[PDB]
């Protein structure tokens, strides 16, 4: 079927991980990766990112109910971080 | 809008 991956991103020097996201809940639109920059963290971690891959969970949080605009902060806030890792549970097809 | 794209 469709299936989970977890997802390791470390974000670069500029503190962005290097992917887009459309959706949320006031979007009414399930929360998605719209774009992978070439060469970025999201793109070079083993497992990688990928476009299309619907975000389940932000470092554990479920996000399904949460605003585009809370969903962006929640993977800002993952760069101030013990570890400065952001973990990523997707659903990919 | 509803069709926001965010670079993260
Ligand atoms: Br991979």
């Amino acid at each position: 079927d469709s299936y989970l991956v977890l997802i390791r991103i470390t974000p670069d020097e500029d503190g962005k991980f290097g992917f887009n996201l459309k959706g949320g809940v006031d979007q009414k639109m399930p929360l998605v990766v719209s774009r992978i920059n070439p060469e970025s963290p999201a793109d070079t971690c083993i497992p990688k990112l990928n476009e299309g891959d619907q975000i389940v969970l932000i470092n554990g949080r479920d996000i399904s109910e949460h605003t585009h605009d809370q969903v962006v902060m929640f993977i800002k806030a993952s760069r101030e971080s013990h570890s400065r890792e952001l973990a990523l549970v997707i659903r990919r097809r | 809008s509803q069709s926001r794209e965010s670079q993260c």
